[PDB]
């Protein structure tokens, strides 16, 4: 089929490249519409619904049938967005115009705003296929032993202000994945509080947490159960801790 | 032709304004460059030639 | 006690100059780092055999 | 312009330079100091590309080409019509890329997320620079860099590779290839796995990480984990681009001949050279 | 300041043997292993594999393939182990001579190639079916098979189809480490400059885009791993600040974003389109276009 | 009906002003295309 | 024309001014380079030749 | 009435007057320079 | 022309002064490097 | 209006000093430009 | 409120720079006045007849 | 070598800093004018 132009200079090669342009167009449509299942409809700063809802239309709802009888999730949906919707937000408009920030009115690590923001995931924990909780403390996880690395337990917890606040007590693990997610602290104030392993750097003599300072370690959200931890508590904790890279920087030393 | 203002009951003036501003600027730049690439309308080369430089 | 300028205008003037010169010092640091980078590159190139500067062109 | 959750993150802060000056958004976009810089540089480079092709009289986007100065120009700045445009566009492109990275940084620290992304991008900037800045300087002339044409930097690739015969024999090139292929492979596998869990057979419940781990253990006897695969693909891309930069910086500076002659050090080892057998006997 | 690249503390437990969702447990193994060298970068469990029918087909056929090529390597080496370990890379099970056309080659090298290729055929297709079945038994989707099928498409186009269309098994790829590189070069050189194969350019675009995308995705998910972004299946259904922060990073950066499921959709396509476009661009080389630089000149992306 | 929150009167005013600006733009453009056609016709 | 002032009832001075500065400086640099691109209109080389330097 | 920005007609007229002052100054400078460049080297 | 002082009500002056320092120093090096390139205008 | 926290008085002061420095800059720059026209003219 | 530098060292540094630059500005003013003086002198000399630059020397 | 800070107990630092500014600027012009005099070292 060499030198065979159907019309003009158009041969199988040209037909194929053009067909590809067409398929590609449809494909960009498909993907940028499937990236709309979360976040849309578009809002203003007032919480309203805006005129520009994008040039790509929000797609038709699908359904996720969850394991362990957790129900049906429909995306896109109003229930989905309204559950994960935050209210009572400690924020103040910086200007009547749009496209400008919104300042935190109070303590942001607590008020759950900015890098310290959290999202109302459901106060039910994360489960494995068998329906057992995903995160167990290493003591309830039968058979779990440190197979390598520095066992942090019992090491002091240095913080961003270089001061010390407590000692590690237990390790919270992803049993199905066999890895350490959270570590627990026996704080000086007599309280137990979790901190994500990804935010704690195990040294030989200690555990360093450069995110937050010491005043903050006490006001960290707690757990209603000492053997389990839900997705909600996880988001609250993780946001609180991560917000210290911005909101406790005047305290961070070295 | 008597109810065009109703367009602003449809589109938001901020976006429309920014859009048409960009549109006009790029359009103008492209037309200018087009002429500038056609040496019979390249005002610079012309003025060079007309004034003998 | 020393460092005390009574005048409001002189206090504002020495502050603004400090701000401007700070910025210019940042820019100079950046320019100097770029310069050291490129120049050290050229020099390390002078350490290379002569066939480096003989290579044919790709015409592009 | 906002998503249903974009508000509580639109707070001030997270700015390396500037402050209130430039802490705002334009549509979806965040524009700080470095947003302004990258816009300026990008726009300028674009307009200069267009003027360069306008001077040439070319208007086809595929045949538009702004080429570097001659090799004889050496490392001096040239007339705009013989390399100066390419050079200014290179300046502007590099400023734009670095500013994009620093913008990403500002955003990463406003949203309180790590700085892995600008790091990844830095390798790409490093390679672009290796091509248009370093390798020339060490080779003595800007003209050894590539042009800004859709179908002409390919001609630069071809000619530059055939200068040293089949570039395939460069080992660092081999590693770049291998890591690129493995990157595409792992990308497809990750996407397919996740979609196959979330979107299973009809009439079945959503799946979990345990099913992914089990499916790939079944298939090949090992699963790297949900975190390990991201770690892995990231490192694959980075080492690829690392090897790709290493392959080019040593091509015309330390090496000068066909790349095939490199592997002949293994043949020419005295205890199997004279052997008459095989390909090399 | 912990970037989560290397795991600090390892833990383990009784091995995670599996999930019984319709899998035949007897075709599964029961022995595992821990190897901490990986635990640093991933899971350490070299876990149980599945030993099935399709898997046995694949293993047998592909091992015959491998050892066949090694046999011809030996014969080509004079049976001298030192020649083998000298010319190992320069050796080749070169492809049949063009004289035979598409007929069964009337030589040794040629028929050995033909047989090794039959073995590869069996192996690859068995493995594809094994992917389909392992995803059907655990009740998962077949995305992995339709991705692999893309790779198979290219591989076939190179070994089986393109030649049949050209009438010569000479066109197919030799089984060597340097000879298949030489084949690629000679393929480009014979047919114009392959760069001007628009579908080659597209496959390249998607390879580079796959690297782009995986670096993006991985760096993101490690950036939001401090909010458990690594657990994705649970952020598709129960969205948290990880997904929100990632989406908003990319929005504020480039104006658009994705979701913890749609980025996976983007990945599955940048991957397969590398080998879908390649297959087409290789098919069309020599069957529709004997030279690509001239096609370009005629089609306007190359100058006269 | 209003997808943006305007009323007919706010719209009418905005439109008078937009029209003023547009006619000014067109006016300058006409002046200029005229000067051009006098200086180097393209037709 | 009488009521152009309402533009600031639409846009904010800050973003508008950032835009204006960027755009004007960009345009200036662009046109200066356009000129320096011509062997004519390049004040530097022109003066170099005029004074025989 | 309508203000997506907060400024009432009063602040708007003020700001506009000053902005136009600056604009006309800019334009005066540019006109002067263009006349000069015409004297030295015309382009039409 | 006399109400230009109102710009400091728009932009923080600290950052504006730092930015002007940067802008002016960079412009200076730009022109010096432009001039240095030309043999007629190079002085070294 | 006052987006930045400054009043007309503070702004007047700051502008006075800024323009002081500005006129100083322009003075020095026109001096140097004159001297350069002396050395290597460009028009 | 603006102009407030919390740090003691930065406050001392911007003050001392102001003092030094003040002095250098004084010196520059003086040099410039001297320069204008001499140069205006030379120029006004260019306005004089040619016999001014012809005069014999006193050898001293 | 470490007790040199005691000079600011001898001389008022305000005046010393102004004086250094003067001295250094004048030294600079002195050498620039020395160098400018010599054709080999003049750059204009
Ligand atoms: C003049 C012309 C002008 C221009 C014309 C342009 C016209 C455009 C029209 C629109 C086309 C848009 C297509 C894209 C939509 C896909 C969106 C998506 O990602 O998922 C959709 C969605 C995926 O579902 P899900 O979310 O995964 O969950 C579904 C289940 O719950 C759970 O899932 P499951 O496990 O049950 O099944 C998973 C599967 C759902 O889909 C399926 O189950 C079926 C998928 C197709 C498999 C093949 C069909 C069976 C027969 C194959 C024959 C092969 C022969 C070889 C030997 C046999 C091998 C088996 O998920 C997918 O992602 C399906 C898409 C797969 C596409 C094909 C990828 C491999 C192709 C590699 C190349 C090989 C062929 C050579 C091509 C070149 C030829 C020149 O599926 C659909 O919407 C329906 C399926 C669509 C059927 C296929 C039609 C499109 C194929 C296009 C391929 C590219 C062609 C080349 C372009 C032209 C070049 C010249
Ligand atoms: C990598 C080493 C070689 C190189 C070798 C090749 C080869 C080989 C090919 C190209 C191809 C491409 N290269 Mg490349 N390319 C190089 C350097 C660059 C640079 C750069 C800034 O340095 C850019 C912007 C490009 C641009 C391009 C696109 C025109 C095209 C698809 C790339 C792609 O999908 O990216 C992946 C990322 C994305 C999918 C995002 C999309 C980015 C867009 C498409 C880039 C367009 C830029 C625009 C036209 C110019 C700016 C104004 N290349 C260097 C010099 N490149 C392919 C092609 O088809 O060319 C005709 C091709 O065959
Ligand atoms: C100098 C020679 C020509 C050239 C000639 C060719 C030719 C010829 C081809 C391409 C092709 C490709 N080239 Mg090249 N290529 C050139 C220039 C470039 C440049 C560049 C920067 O200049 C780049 C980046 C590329 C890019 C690419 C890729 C985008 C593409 C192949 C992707 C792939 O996955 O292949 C590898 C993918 C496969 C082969 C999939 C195979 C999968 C099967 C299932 C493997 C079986 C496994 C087996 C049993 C082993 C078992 C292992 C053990 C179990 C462990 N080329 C030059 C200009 N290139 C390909 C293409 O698509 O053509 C358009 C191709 O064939
Ligand atoms: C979508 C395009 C990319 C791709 C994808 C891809 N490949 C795949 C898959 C997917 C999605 C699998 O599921 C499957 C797999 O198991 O991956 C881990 C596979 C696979 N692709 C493989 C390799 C591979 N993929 C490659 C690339 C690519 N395949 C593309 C870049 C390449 C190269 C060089 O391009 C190679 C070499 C295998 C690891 C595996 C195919 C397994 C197979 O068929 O094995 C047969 C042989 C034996 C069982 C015996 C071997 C005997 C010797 C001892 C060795
Ligand atoms: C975990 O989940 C995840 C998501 O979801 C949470 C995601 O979305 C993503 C993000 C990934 C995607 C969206 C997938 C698609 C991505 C690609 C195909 C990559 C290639 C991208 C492009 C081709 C688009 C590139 C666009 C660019 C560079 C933007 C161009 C815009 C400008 C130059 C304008 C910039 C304007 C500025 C700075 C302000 C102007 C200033 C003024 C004063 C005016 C990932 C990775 C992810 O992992
Ligand atoms: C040439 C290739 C595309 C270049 C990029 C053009 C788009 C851009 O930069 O911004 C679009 C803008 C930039 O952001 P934006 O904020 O203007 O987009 C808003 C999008 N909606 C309205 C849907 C919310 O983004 C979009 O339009 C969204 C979808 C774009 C998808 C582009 C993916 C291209 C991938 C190419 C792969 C194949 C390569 C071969
Ligand atoms: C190779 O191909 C070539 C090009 C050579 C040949 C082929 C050419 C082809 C295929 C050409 C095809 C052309 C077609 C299909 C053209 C179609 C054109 C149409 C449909 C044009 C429509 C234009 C409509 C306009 C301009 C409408 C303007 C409307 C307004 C300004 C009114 C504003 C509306 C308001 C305010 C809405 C009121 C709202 C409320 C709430 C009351
Ligand atoms: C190959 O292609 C080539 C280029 C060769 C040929 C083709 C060229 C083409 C296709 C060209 C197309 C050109 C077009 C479509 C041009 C359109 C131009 C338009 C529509 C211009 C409009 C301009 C309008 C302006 C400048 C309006 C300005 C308005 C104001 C300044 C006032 C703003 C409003 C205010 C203040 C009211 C606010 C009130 C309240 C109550 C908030
Ligand atoms: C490639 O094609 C080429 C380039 C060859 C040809 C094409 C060229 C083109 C298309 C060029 C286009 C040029 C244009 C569109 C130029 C437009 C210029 C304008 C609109 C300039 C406006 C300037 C305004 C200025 C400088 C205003 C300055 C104002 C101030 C410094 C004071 C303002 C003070 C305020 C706001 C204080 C009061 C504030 C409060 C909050 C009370
Ligand atoms: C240590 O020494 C011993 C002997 C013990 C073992 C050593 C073994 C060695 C050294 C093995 C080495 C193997 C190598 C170097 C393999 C390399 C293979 C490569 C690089 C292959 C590259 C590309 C191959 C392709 C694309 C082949 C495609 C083939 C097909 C698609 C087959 C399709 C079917 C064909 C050709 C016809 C048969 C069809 C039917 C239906 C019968
Ligand atoms: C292709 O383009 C090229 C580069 C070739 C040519 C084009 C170049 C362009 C477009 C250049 C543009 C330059 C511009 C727009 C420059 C503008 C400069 C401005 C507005 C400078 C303002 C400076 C203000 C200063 C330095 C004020 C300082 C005030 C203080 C530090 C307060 C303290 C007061 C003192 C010390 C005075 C006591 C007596
Ligand atoms: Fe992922």
């Amino acid at each position: 089929m060499v030198g065979v132009n159907f019309f003009g200079d158009f041969d199988l090669a040209s037909l194929a490249i053009w067909s590809f342009w067409g398929f590609l167009a449809f494909l960009i449509y498909y993907l940028q519409t499937e990236n709309m299942r979360e976040g849309y409809p578009l809002e203003m700063e007032d919480g309203s619904v805006a005129p520009n809802q994008g040039l790509f239309p929000v797609p038709k709802p699908k359904t996720f049938k969850l394991p362990n009888g957790r129900g049906e999730i429909v995306m896109p949906s109003a229930e989905n967005e309204a559950a994960h919707r935050r209210n009572d937000l400690a924020l103040a408009r910086t200007s009547v115009s749009e496209g400008f920030p919104h300042a935190p009115t109070g303590n942001a690590l607590v008020d759950g705003v900015g890098p310290a923001s959290w999202v109302p995931r459901r106060d039910e924990p994360e489960l494995d296929a068998h329906g057992h909780n995903k995160i167990m403390p290493m003591a309830l996880a039968k058979g779990f032993n440190v197979t390598a690395g520095r066992d942090p337990r019992g090491l002091p917890v240095q913080a961003a202000d270089l001061e010390v606040v407590g000692r590690v007590s237990e390790l919270w693990v992803d049993v199905p994945e066999q890895m350490v997610r959270y570590l627990e602290i026996d704080l000086n104030s007599g309280k137990k509080r979790l901190v994500p392993m990804t935010l704690a750097k195990i040294w030989a003599d200690r555990v360093r947490v450069n995110a937050i300072a010491s005043d903050s370690f006490e006001n960290i959200p707690a757990t209603r159960s000492a053997s389990e931890v839900t997705k909600l508590e996880e988001d609250k904790i993780s946001g609180y801790v991560a917000g210290g890279w911005l909101y406790d920087a005047d305290k961070r030393k070295r | 032709m008597s109810k065009f203002y109703k367009i602003w009951q449809v589109f938001d003036p901020r976006r429309v304004f920014v859009a048409q501003g960009v549109f006009l600027f790029l359009l103008a730049v492209m037309i200018h460059l087009i002429l500038l690439s056609k040496p019979d309308y390249n005002w610079l080369d012309v003025g060079t030639a007309k004034y003998g430089r | 006690n020393y460092s005390h300028e009574p005048n409001a205008v002189i206090n504002l003037r020495v502050w603004a100059l400090g701000q401007m010169v700070w910025g210019a010092f940042l820019a100079a640091v950046g320019v100097v780092v770029v310069i050291c980078l490129l120049v050290g590159t050229y020099l390390a190139g002078l350490l290379l055999p002569e066939q480096s500067k003989q290579a044919p062109s790709p015409y592009g | 312009a906002l998503l249903s959750f974009e508000r509580k993150y639109r707070v001030p802060g997270g700015t390396l330079v500037g402050g209130n000056l430039f802490d705002f958004w334009v549509g979806p976009f965040y524009v700080g100091f470095f947003g302004v810089t990258t816009f300026f540089f990008a726009a300028l480079g674009t307009l200069l590309i267009l003027y360069g092709t306008a001077m040439e009289g070319v208007w086809n986007p595929q045949l538009i080409s702004i080429e570097p100065p001659s090799v004889e120009n050496g490392l001096a700045f040239a007339p705009l019509a013989e390399g100066g445009l390419w050079q200014l566009i290179t300046i502007c492109a590099l400023g734009a890329f670095i500013s994009w990275a620093l913008r990403e940084v500002e955003i990463c620290r406003k949203l309180g997320i790590g700085l892995h992304i600008p790091f990844a991008f830095s390798f790409a900037i490093l390679a672009y620079a290796v091509l248009v800045v370093f390798r020339p300087l060490l080779m003595g002339s800007w003209g050894y860099a590539f042009p800004y044409g859709i179908w002409t930097h390919l001609d630069w690739v071809s000619n530059t590779g055939y200068t040293y015969g089949n570039f395939h024999y460069n080992p660092a090139h081999m590693l770049g290839i291998s890591f690129f292929f493995t990157t595409a492979l792992a990308l497809a596998l990750h996407g397919a796995l996740v979609l196959s869990a979330a979107n299973p057979e009809k009439g079945q419940e959503m799946k979990t990480a345990d099913h992914e781990d089990t499916f790939f253990r079944d298939l090949v006897g090992y699963s790297i984990g949900t975190l390990g695969i991201h770690r892995l693909g990231l490192l694959l891309a980075l080492m690829a681009v690392f090897w790709s930069a290493v392959c080019m910086i040593i091509t015309g500076t330390i090496w000068f001949d066909q790349w095939s002659n490199w592997w002949y050090w293994w043949v020419e080892l005295p205890w199997w050279v004279d052997i008459p057998g095989g390909v090399n006997g | 300041e912990y970037q989560n690249i290397f795991t600090q503390v390892q833990v383990g437990g009784a091995p995670e043997m599996g999930l019984v969702e319709g899998v035949d447990l007897s075709n599964r193994t029961k022995g595992t292993t821990n190897w901490t060298l990986l635990g640093w970068f991933g899971n350490a469990q070299i876990g149980p594999i599945y030993l099935g029918g399709w898997g046995t087909v694949s293993l047998i056929s592909g091992v015959l393939w491998f050892m066949t090529i090694g046999a011809w390597f030996w014969y080509e080496a004079g049976f001298n182990p030192a020649v083998f370990m000298r010319d190992l890379f320069y050796l080749s099970l070169d492809a049949p001579d063009a004289k035979y056309g598409l007929g069964v080659p009337r030589d040794a090298e040629g028929i050995m190639w033909f047989i090794a290729s039959f073995f590869m055929f069996v192996a690859v297709w068995s493995w594809w079916i094994r992917t389909y079945t392992r995803a059907a038994a655990l009740g998962m989707g077949k995305h992995t098979a339709w991705a692999f099928l893309s790779a198979i498409w290219l591989w076939m186009v190179l070994g089986f189809i393109r030649p049949i269309l050209m009438g010569s098994w000479s066109e197919a790829v030799p089984y060597g480490i340097f000879t298949h590189l030489d084949w690629t070069n000679n393929f480009s050189l014979t047919y114009g400059n392959l760069f001007y194969n628009p579908f080659h350019g597209l496959s390249i675009a998607f390879l580079y885009g796959s690297a782009l995308l995986f670096a993006m995705h991985g760096a993101t998910i490690l950036a939001v791993s401090r909010f458990g972004g690594d657990r994705e299946l649970e952020q598709i259904v129960d969205r948290g600040t990880a997904a929100e922060r990632a989406a908003l990073f990319w929005r504020w950066t480039m104006g658009f974003n994705a979701t913890m499921e749609g980025i996976h959709r983007w990945a599955w396509w940048f991957g397969v389109l590398v080998t879908l476009t390649g297959g087409i661009g290789i098919l069309l080389s020599g069957t529709v276009v004997d030279n690509w630089y001239v096609w370009a000149q005629v089609h306007g992306y190359a100058p006269v | 009906l209003s997808f943006t929150g305007l009323s007919d009167e706010q719209a009418q005013e905005l439109h008078s002003v937009y029209m003023s600006g547009l006619w000014l733009f067109v006016t300058i453009a006409v002046i200029a295309h005229i000067a051009v056609y006098i200086w180097r016709p393209w037709l």
